[PDB]
């Protein structure tokens, strides 16, 4: 039996998710063969790392894959999804019930599964962009990676997002937040509390010139370079260095930026006169100082064409947790399309691995842009819960050897449940029948009234079943749900259609 | 818990064994003797008995065996099916679901009481008064026996001996005890030698194979004075207005003439164990020599006494007017043997109608209806006995199974129809063994003493928890 | 894999603890550590222990660099940090075989680190005059940072010496870079020189003498990077004369650039003093760019590889510059330099681990004095504030109930390995301290702790043991932390190849 | 020899306490013993558990032995022994890798016991507050609640203790004990099982031989002569017998092998109260209870008679009275008899068997509930209430038995910690709860100062709470509990002690 040995293999890979998963989660040690050592809850970092053997495991991993690229959330709703589809097929498997069967279910179910969850939203984000709409969403994206850091990372990720969430008004069809809109730095040393927010560029390179500020005038005008500077070579061969800020300044600029090197006279000269000097090695990150500095390169040498300077707020050398940084900022104007996320703390891997969790919180963020992304789904299982509910009502609503399909897939769904008890350390043999209860109840309405915000209690607060989603505002992104149960549904599919393996001719 | 999952694991193999040993068209097994023996009977008791097992639950699933065959005549391989499929399906709910052993076996008493609550409800009285219904129900019920040709006697033999020793006590001072029934000892049956199966009959008292000593004597006395003794003697015996003198020992030319001249018989080689016997159907007193015969030697509650003779012996009556004694006729003994391997098992079939005047819709209609009504009530239970309580009906559908899969149908599509048509349909609807076909039990009767499916479930899971509650297997001696 | 994959984790921070044990006091011991350069180093400095272990397994690492982190973060503690997490893991080991959960035990760490962090509050005592005078503040913590050492005898020479060390720096910045330390073999431990300010042994390897006046009241002092030395028929001699030419002018540059102290990173010989004797520069090349860079934070001048582009703008001037003999050796001296914030003491005595001893006791004793002036909160030492907050975990524990009970119980009893291991490493009998100290911090003094004087407890505030606030408190934080990443992991993936 | 020894013992007598461990518990697992026989055999008895127990480590050969001596001289506590010892011994080792002498733990321990006999003498409680207050209502209820007449319990437990606190016997010199075969209960179809009435007396079984004869006699003070040789005709001798019962002064007449027609009415016409045919058990007890003393021969030098005020007995009254299809003769009291009688109603006679079988064991447990004198709060009051206490203990000593007082202690909770395993409910969180309950019951309640501080809450492994074991009624004997330590640590020593091994 194929199916039997694939089934072996996902145990390994669900045994990993299978404790990863939830804010009480536990933490994995990855060793990578260059010599670094990983500890994180992302389990799409973990996938990254882990060397896949079985080719079934190949299946899971670029479905996991298809999940991060495409959307910045749901990478462990797809291994604990497909954990489970699988899990429960074996029960099917072993009753007879062959693979194309089980393999129609599934997808009866995926039918069944995309109508009730857009019956299942509670609320809708009304994309005011508004830092209280932001955190009700930016906070349960933030938990699962650091449980009770929400706080610290909460009031830094939404008012960065407020950054680069410049002010728009009537805007569907205009496009916000790039992922590169958010850039987050690591300086060794301090605490949660030792971390801020810079409004534009911060360059992890120390100072290189002498100078600490501009100007105080408003939208200080930047000059940026393709071309070396050095005495003015001819158009041709050739076998006024600092005559360049000579030309720039005229418009207004109190700031030049080389993208390339510097001539002798000009070294000193550029710095000198209190002009800040720069010479960047990320050229992508010229490209953000197109867009930090609003500065447009010049293809040319020392020939600042109007055209080609931009108009940037404030630049000035600042000092980050005692290691100094270069700061390219923008300044309550010309509003900066990068922020900067300031991580002050001592630990490399918790302050890498805060970065690993702020980069999804930003991923998320680019999910909250405008393709129906406002829907809100009760959280906590709440989705999961009632889902395994409304399963079952369509298995006893549906004709033949599928209903026995159906009755095993809302089993599966009692994974997610389950895994945010096993990691809580609450009893699942009581957890999980209060929750049964919490959301079967006879409802004297066609609509559940507090019956669909019932919880999944994972904090320390000592009660006999679950809590309310509402205390904390625990909503699930109704986006993410519904293309992990696409993505899930159809990975599982090809794992149970893989009837043999063969080796291609070599 | 790997001594637990040990456990289970013992069961499933014994079960396995068992498995295809039900149906009408059942699978046969091969027995290998190291000696080089190959038996392939469909006897599950013969099948375990043979099973050499390792593991100390699979000699507990064989004392489950004798325990349903002592008591219910039937239940073999559904005890052995049920029980061990009970156990399985609770397989994941300890291993996976982390559930503690005690929680498992107080749900499954819960189950039990459910359970018994269902197999009334799908019940089917029958009149036990109605001997014209109760020969077509034991006749049937004793399906495919040797004595098919002769089974209109050999089954009103049984039903003819069950008529009587029927333990009839009803009131609100004691109790019913229900015709409380015990074939083998209440019942005393003596197989005569001689005549054909249909020319067997029923009598009332005790019977002895003891032959005459004279072929002239008084052959029948309605209200006789019975002489128990073991050795001027024949002259003593008259003092206590005999009419029927038995010696334990043999009898010479003496005692026929002299007794005979007094009007009374003689009767030789009955030892003092039948002279008891003698007793309890009349009350004749026992004595040892002739000069020690008293007035207490009476033939009281002697309702006919009788000396003919069959099969190449005098038989002497002790009729009376919790105890019959059957007048059984064959050929041969072994033909009077194989009487009671057809006869004995109706007394069991009547036995159990007897003690419950009740019929269970078969075919599997009562174990499928069992799983459909469970599903009912285990949604509407609360707590974590929502888990193990489907275990019941996931095991009950085992029984069912087989009987599809001994038939050759499909095993997978044939049970969800079964279950559809239990659902919306009538509790009625089982499994047809020749056509392979779901037919209902109105049309092809296959109706069973309630009492197996009731007693099934009790020695089940009572079996269950005697499996589960053991936590280690410790060596002592 | 699975709860074993912790059993595994915690059994390798116990290897570590065990290692790190016996280096907890001033009275511990040694580990000898050889580094793959052949260099061996015997030290008790937990900072440099820890820097060279060379752990590989990969929950040891963790457990190690959250202690490399309290060394750059605080600079003291990083023995107790190893050794206050490690004993928080191994107590850890009997409710993992019960069944309790990491998050179970890690929440329970986090409420006791809570509870404690505010204990600590409660106990600091500002001490700034607070019931102290300002000499007797920092001497008599510096008396006792030296008390019962070989040094004892000499207590009153190396705190008069260490006191104003630091006294002498800036009290607005401290650094380690402003007090330095020469190993200099030869001379009694009474014999060691302090220098106001920054010594080196001139490395200069060559011959000379007798030229350069060496000494001056106002030098300008000037360095160097390049060598200047130098190393028909006729013609042969001016390719040497050409080089000759060039370097020649280029000491003229250098006296054109007026200095009278030229330094070099680079040997200076025989051959460039022959214009350095002909005007009379002194020179010494081979000299660190710590003292140089010392030079600059003393007199204010600048370091010019070549001699062309030198203008006064690279000159400074010290105090006094003066060579001495003292040392069976030549050492060059800044004293009193416009800039200075620093100071250096010359070691002297029996021998290079000699000197090591007296070296580290002092470095110690530097801290000491150093955090008196840096900390304003101050908090018990000898272990009392390990009691003081032993006993506030008892006391919530009692008022606890839950499983948080059981949790926050093992936390008190895990407090006790700091005392613990100052009992065990200075040879006292650790069932009758442990216990003799309990009780008495149960009957309501907060000050009892450990005394090295003489077995027993005592009053560590009246014997100036202090230890910093933030020392305590960023250690714990940093510990129960250090739980949390350790008992949290559940699986190790390892990419081999 | 040495710690190679010592961790060899501890993992032995681990291996042993892994076969009980499972077994604590009225809800326990039970193990399956295996011969080499092939037989096998399942039991939750701790004394059949360690006594088919095949222990090859000659360690557990003492703890085994141990416990044989404590079943055989106690009857209980085979369970304890193997689970308190187990845990003394495994953090024992803890205390010799921590430097401490084996002299120094052994020292300890026993000091330990010298305080918490103490400790357990002072918080037991005596065979009192168990009338008009559910402590004996609740411990018949657990033994009834088996039963089929558990729905109803409320209502036959109440005959079951009202009847037994009234047979307050003196035993052998005033032992203060009850009698087990007494209160001779009748199984009777009567009515509901709910209106099953108490009869204030004794009920000998049988009736008035003749329904004429006058049924009460001699009200205030009646003697009573119990017969044996019939009255019937073998006739004016059996009948003039009546006339010796007439001048001896038998006012109740018990005899045995029956009476004549013209003694029956001869009785009537004398007004005595006649009795044929009575059950010799409770004849011999009737000679205990009022004193008529069955004469199973008249011979007495020639003596034919009842023996005018020799043979008979001493009631205070006699009555027969009529309660619906139960008409038997009643005794009230006397000097000494201490006997009671229950009406049994019910559905038949067969549904009553289960008052058979639920008396038999309800009045036997009960009974030995009263049994002992001294009893102790049960379900880990005992083991847990030690561990609070002997926590403050640790400051009397305070020196190096301060480091054994604490495991000596805390050894204790691994009895309420397996009580709780073995029955599915979490273990971390009942123990746990169990010793703040009892934490606070040592601070004010012993100075008097509560309003609800009181102690004695123990483990309910039922409904799965922590809760009052008096008002629960789980109690057990000091005699077993204090006999448990006493053991316990006796082995404790023993195996601690062994610090050499010599195979020859």
């Amino acid at each position: 039996g194929q199916i039997i040995k694939s089934i072996a293999a996902i145990r390994e890979l669900h045994q990993m998710c299978l404790t990863s998963m939830g804010p009480c989660g536990r933490n994995k040690i990855i060793v990578n063969h260059l010599g670094k050592i990983i500890i994180t809850n992302d389990a799409a970092t973990m996938l990254r790392e882990l060397d896949i053997v079985h080719p079934a495991v190949k299946v899971l991993v670029m479905a996991t894959e298809q999940q991060k690229i495409d959307m910045g959330d749901g990478t462990n709703l797809v291994m604990i999804l497909a954990g489970e589809l699988l899990n429960v097929s074996e029960k099917l498997i072993s009753m007879g019930l062959s693979a194309v069967e089980i393999i129609q279910g599934y997808n009866m179910a995926r039918k069944f599964t995309l109508k009730e969850l857009d019956e299942m939203v509670v609320g809708e984000i009304t994309d005011k962009n508004d830092k209280n709409e932001l955190l009700k969403m930016i906070k349960p994206v933030i938990s699962s990676k650091k449980y009770g850091s929400e706080d610290i990372l909460s009031e830094l990720v939404s008012e960065a997002v407020s950054h680069v969430l410049p002010v728009a008004q009537q805007a569907g069809e205009i496009p916000y937040f790039n992922v590169d809109s958010i850039r987050v730095v690591k300086i060794m040393g301090g605490s949660l509390s030792n971390s801020t927010v810079i409004k534009g560029m911060v360059f992890n390179r120390e100072p290189e010139g002498h100078v600490k500020s501009l100007s105080e005038d408003k939208k200080h005008k930047v000059a940026v370079f393709t071309c070396p500077l050095d005495i003015a070579n001819t158009e041709t061969k050739g076998t006024q260095i600092d005559a360049m800020m000579k030309e720039i300044a005229d418009m207004g600029v109190e700031c030049i930026v080389a993208g390339a090197g510097v001539g002798e006279l000009a070294l000193h000269y550029l710095n000198r006169y209190g002009i800040l000097v720069l010479k960047v090695p990320s050229k992508f990150e010229l490209r953000r100082l197109c867009r930090v500095c609003g500065a447009t390169p010049l293809p040319r040498l020392g020939a600042p064409t109007p055209e080609e300077l931009g108009l940037v707020e404030t630049v000035k050398t600042m000092e980050i947790g005692g290691d100094r940084v270069t700061v390219f900022k923008q300044e309550q104007g010309e509003i900066s399309r990068t922020s900067t996320i300031i991580l002050r703390g001592a630990t490399q891997n918790n302050l890498d691995d805060i970065e690993r969790a702020i980069d999804d919180g930003v991923a998320a963020v680019k999910g909250l842009m405008k393709p129906s992304g406002g829907k809100l789904l009760p959280g906590a299982g709440a989705t999961e819960i009632e889902l395994i509910s409304r399963i079952t009502k369509y298995g006893e609503r549906t004709p033949g050897l599928l209903q026995l399909a159906i009755k095993q897939f809302a089993v599966a769904f009692e994974v997610v449940p389950r895994t945010l008890a096993e990691t809580a350390g609450l009893d699942v043999n009581e957890v999980l029948p209060n929750l049964y209860a919490a959301h079967n109840v006879t409802e004297p309405g066609a609509v559940k009234t507090d019956h669909l915000y019932k919880g999944v209690d994972i904090d320390g607060e000592s009660d006999e079943g679950v809590k309310d989603i509402r205390e904390e505002n625990i909503y699930d992104m109704l986006a993410t749900k519904k293309f992990a149960i696409n993505v899930a549904t159809e990975a599982a599919t090809t794992v149970l259609s893989i009837d043999q393996i063969i080796m291609a001719k070599k | 818990r790997q001594a637990q999952i040990s456990n289970i694991t013992a069961a499933k193999a014994v079960a396995d064994v068992i498995r295809t040993c039900l149906g009408p068209k059942a699978m046969l097994k091969m027995l290998l003797d190291p000696m080089g023996g190959l038996v392939l009977t469909n006897d599950g008791h013969a099948i375990l008995r043979e099973i050499d097992v390792a593991h100390p639950a699979a000699k507990s699933m064989l004392e489950l065996s004798r325990t349903q065959d002592e008591e219910v005549g039937d239940g073999t391989t559904t005890v052995i099916i049920l029980a061990g499929e009970i156990l399985a399906q609770c397989a994941p709910y300890l291993i996976e679901k982390n559930i503690h052993p005690v929680i498992i076996i107080q749900a499954l008493k819960k189950a039990l009481t459910d359970a018994l609550e269902v197999i009334k409800q799908v019940s089917k009285p029958v009149d036990v008064e109605n001997d014209a219904a109760m020969k077509k129900l034991i006749q049937a019920s004793i399906g495919t026996k040797y004595v098919i040709h002769w089974s209109e006697k050999m089954c009103e033999l049984a039903l003819d001996a069950v008529k009587t020793v029927r333990k009839d006590l009803g009131q609100t001072v004691e109790g019913e005890p229900n015709f409380e029934i015990d074939i083998k000892r209440y019942v005393r049956v003596e197989k005569i030698p001689g005549g054909d199966v249909l020319d067997s009959r029923v009598l009332k008292g005790v019977l002895l194979n003891k032959d005459v000593v004279h072929p002239k004597m008084s052959r029948h006395i309605e209200n006789p004075r019975v002489v128990l003794l073991d050795c001027l003697m024949c002259e003593q015996i008259l003092a206590v207005r005999p009419t029927l003198v038995i010696t334990e020992k043999g009898v010479s030319d003496l005692a026929q003439h002299y007794l005979l001249k007094g009007g009374c018989s003689v009767l030789r080689r009955v030892k003092k164990s039948d002279n008891n016997r003698i007793a309890r159907v009349t009350g004749a007193t026992i004595v040892n020599r002739v000069e020690d015969l008293k007035e207490s030697d009476v033939g009281t509650n002697c309702g006919l006494f009788k000396v003919e003779m069959i099969g190449d012996e005098y038989f002497s009556f002790l009729d009376n007017c919790k105890a019959c004694t059957i007048m059984l006729r064959g050929g041969s003994k072994d033909i009077l043997n194989e009487i009671d391997r057809n006869l004995q098992d109706a007394m069991a079939v009547a036995r159990n109608v007897m003690l419950s005047p009740s019929l269970s819709p078969g075919g599997g209609a009562t174990e499928m209806a069992v799983s459909v009504k469970l599903a009912e009530k285990a949604k509407q239970l609360e707590g974590i006995q929502q888990w193990p309580y489907q275990a019941v009906a996931d095991a009950m559908e085992c029984i069912p199974r087989t009987l599809i899969q001994n038939a050759g149908g499909d095993p997978i599509r044939l049970l969800s129809q079964l279950r559809a048509k239990h659902a919306q349909g009538n509790f009625t609807t089982g499994i047809d063994g020749d056509k392979g076909k779901i037919v209902d039990m109105v049309s092809y009767g296959i109706w069973e003493p309630e009492v197996i499916k009731q007693q099934s479930v009790k020695t089940a899971i009572e079996s269950a928890c005697l499996l589960l509650r053991v936590d280690d297997i410790v060596s002592g001696v | 894999q699975g709860k074993g994959q912790i059993i595994s984790n915690i059994n390798a921070c116990v290897a570590v603890q065990e290692a790190l044990k016996p280096t907890l006091g001033p009275l511990g011991s040694d580990i000898l550590i050889v580094t793959s350069n052949q260099k061996t180093t015997i030290s008790n400095d937990g900072a440099t222990i820890l820097k060279l272990l060379d752990v590989v397994h990969p929950a040891a690492k963790t457990l190690v660099d959250i202690s490399r982190a309290q060394d750059a973060e605080v600079g003291d503690g990083t023995t107790s940090v190893t050794i206050l997490a490690g004993e928080l893991m191994k107590e850890a080991k009997p409710f993992l075989e019960e069944g309790i959960s990491s998050h179970l035990i890690m929440k329970g760490y986090r409420k006791a680190v809570s509870l404690a962090v505010e204990k600590i509050n409660e106990l600091a005592v500002d001490i700034t005059s607070e019931k102290s005078s300002g000499r007797e503040l920092l001497e008599r913590c510096a008396r006792t940072a030296m008390s019962s050492k070989l040094i004892h005898n000499n207590a009153d020479f190396f705190v008069k010496m260490c006191v104003d060390a630091v006294l002498s720096l800036d009290r607005n910045d401290l650094d380690d870079k402003l007090i330095g330390i020469k190993k200099i073999p030869g001379g009694a431990m009474e014999e060691s020189l302090f220098i106001n300010g920054v010594a080196f042994k001139k490395t200069f390897s060559y011959a000379g003498f007798e030229q350069q006046p060496k000494k001056f009241n106002n030098p300008k002092i000037l360095s160097l990077n390049v060598e200047l030395e130098l190393k028909h028929v006729e013609d042969y001699q001016a390719i040497v004369d050409a080089e000759w030419q060039l370097i020649f002018e280029k000491l003229r540059q250098v006296e054109e650039t007026g200095a009278n102290i030229v330094l070099s990173k680079l040997p200076i010989g025989d051959l460039a003093t022959q214009f350095f004797a002909d005007r009379n520069i002194f020179c010494a090349g081979r000299v660190s760019a710590d003292d140089m860079n010392r030079v600059i934070q003393a007199v204010g001048g600048s370091i010019q590889s070549t001699t062309s582009d030198i203008k006064p703008e690279h000159l400074g001037t010290c105090a006094l510059f003066e060579e001495m003999q003292i040392g069976s050796e030549r050492y060059n001296l800044f004293q009193g330099c416009p800039q200075a914030k620093t100071c250096t003491l010359l070691l002297r005595g029996g021998a290079e681990q000699v000197i090591a001893e007296v070296e580290r006791s002092l470095h110690d004793a530097i801290m000491i004095v150093k955090r008196a002036l840096q900390n304003k909160l101050i908090v018990a030492g000898g272990g009392a504030t390990e009691m003081e907050v032993s006993k506030c975990l008892r006391d919530y524990s009692k008022t606890i109930a839950g499983k948080q009970q059981m949790i926050i119980n093992a936390f008190a009893k895990a407090l006790e390995v700091i005392p613990r291991q100052l009992c065990e490493n200075a040879g006292f009998d650790a069932i009758e301290i442990l216990n003799k100290l309990r009780l008495a911090h149960s009957k309501g003094e907060k000050w009892y702790g450990v005394v090295f004087e003489t077995e027993n407890i005592g009053d560590n505030f009246a014997k100036f043991v202090w230890e910093p606030a933030l020392v305590k408190i960023n250690a714990l934080n940093s510990a129960t932390e250090a739980t949390n990443l350790i008992l949290s992991v559940d699986e190790t993936i390892t990419n081999k190849g | 020899s040495g710690d190679d020894i010592r961790n060899q013992n501890v993992l032995a007598t681990m291996a042993v306490a892994n076969v009980v461990k499972s077994s604590l518990g009225p809800v326990g697992l039970d193990k399956m013993l295996v011969d080499d026989i092939g037989d096998f055999t399942v039991t939750n008895d701790g004394a059949t558990i360690l006594s088919l127990l095949d222990v090859q480590h000659p360690a557990g050969k003492i703890l085994v032995e141990l416990a044989q001596q404590q079943d055989r001289e106690i009857g209980d506590g085979t369970t304890s022994v193997v689970i308190i010892a187990s845990e003394l011994l495994k953090r024992a080792n803890e205390l010799v890798k921590n430097k401490i002498h084996p002299t120094t733990i052994i020292t300890g321990f026993r000091v330990a016991l010298r305080e918490a006999i103490r400790f357990i003498n002072e918080v037991l409680s005596t065979s009192v507050d168990t009338l008009g207050k559910e402590t004996l209502i609740n411990i018949a209820k657990t033994s009834m609640s088996s039963k089929i007449i558990g729905a109803d319990s409320d209502f036959f437990s109440n005959m079951v203790v009202d009847a037994l606190l009234a047979v307050k016997t003196q035993n052998s010199k005033g032992e203060i004990k009850y009698p087990v075969k007494a209160v001779n209960v009748l199984k009777a179809h009567g009515k509901s099982a709910t209106e099953s009435l108490l009869v204030p007396g004794y009920a000998l079984n049988c009736t008035v031989a003749s329904q004429a004869m006058p049924k009460r006699i001699a009200g205030g003070n009646v003697k009573i002569a119990c017969l044996d040789l019939n009255l019937q005709k073998a006739a004016g001798i059996v009948l003039e017998r009546v006339k010796k019962i007439i001048d001896a002064g038998a006012q109740v007449v018990l005899t045995t092998k029956g009476i004549d027609d013209l003694c029956l009415k001869e009785f009537v016409e004398a007004k005595i109260m006649g009795v044929r045919r009575c059950k010799k058990e409770d004849l011999r007890r009737i000679a205990r209870a009022t004193g008529a003393t069955l004469v199973s021969s008249m011979s007495n030098l020639e003596g034919e008679e009842t023996f005018e005020s020799s043979y008979l007995g001493l009631c205070d009254e006699v009555v027969q009275a009529k309660f619906s299809d139960d008409e038997c003769i009643l005794i009230k009291g006397t000097s000494k008899h201490s006997s009671s009688s229950i009406i049994l109603r019910g559905a038949n006679d067969y549904s009553l068997d289960e008052m058979e079988r639920s008396l038999h064991d309800s009045l036997s447990v009960v009974k030995r509930t009263l049994e002992s004198g001294n009893v102790v709060p049960g379900g880990g009051c005992v083991e847990a209430a030690l561990n609070i206490y002997l926590d403050n203990f640790a400051t009397t000593v305070g020196s190096r038995e301060q480091l054994a007082i604490a495991e000596f202690a805390a050894a204790l909770l691994i009895i309420p910690k397996t009580l709780a395993v073995n029955a599915a409910k979490d273990s971390s969180e009942l123990v746990a709860k169990l010793r703040s309950y009892h934490a606070a019951s040592q601070m004010a309640k012993p100075e008097d100062v509560k309003r609800r501080s009181y102690r004695n809450y123990g483990l309910d492994l039922i409904r799965g709470k922590i809760v009052d074991e008096i008002h629960a009624g789980v109690l057990e004997p000091t005699i077993s509990k204090v006999k448990s330590l006493k053991s316990a640590l006796e082995a404790c020593v023993a195996i601690l002690r062994i610090d050499t091994m010599i195979t020859v």
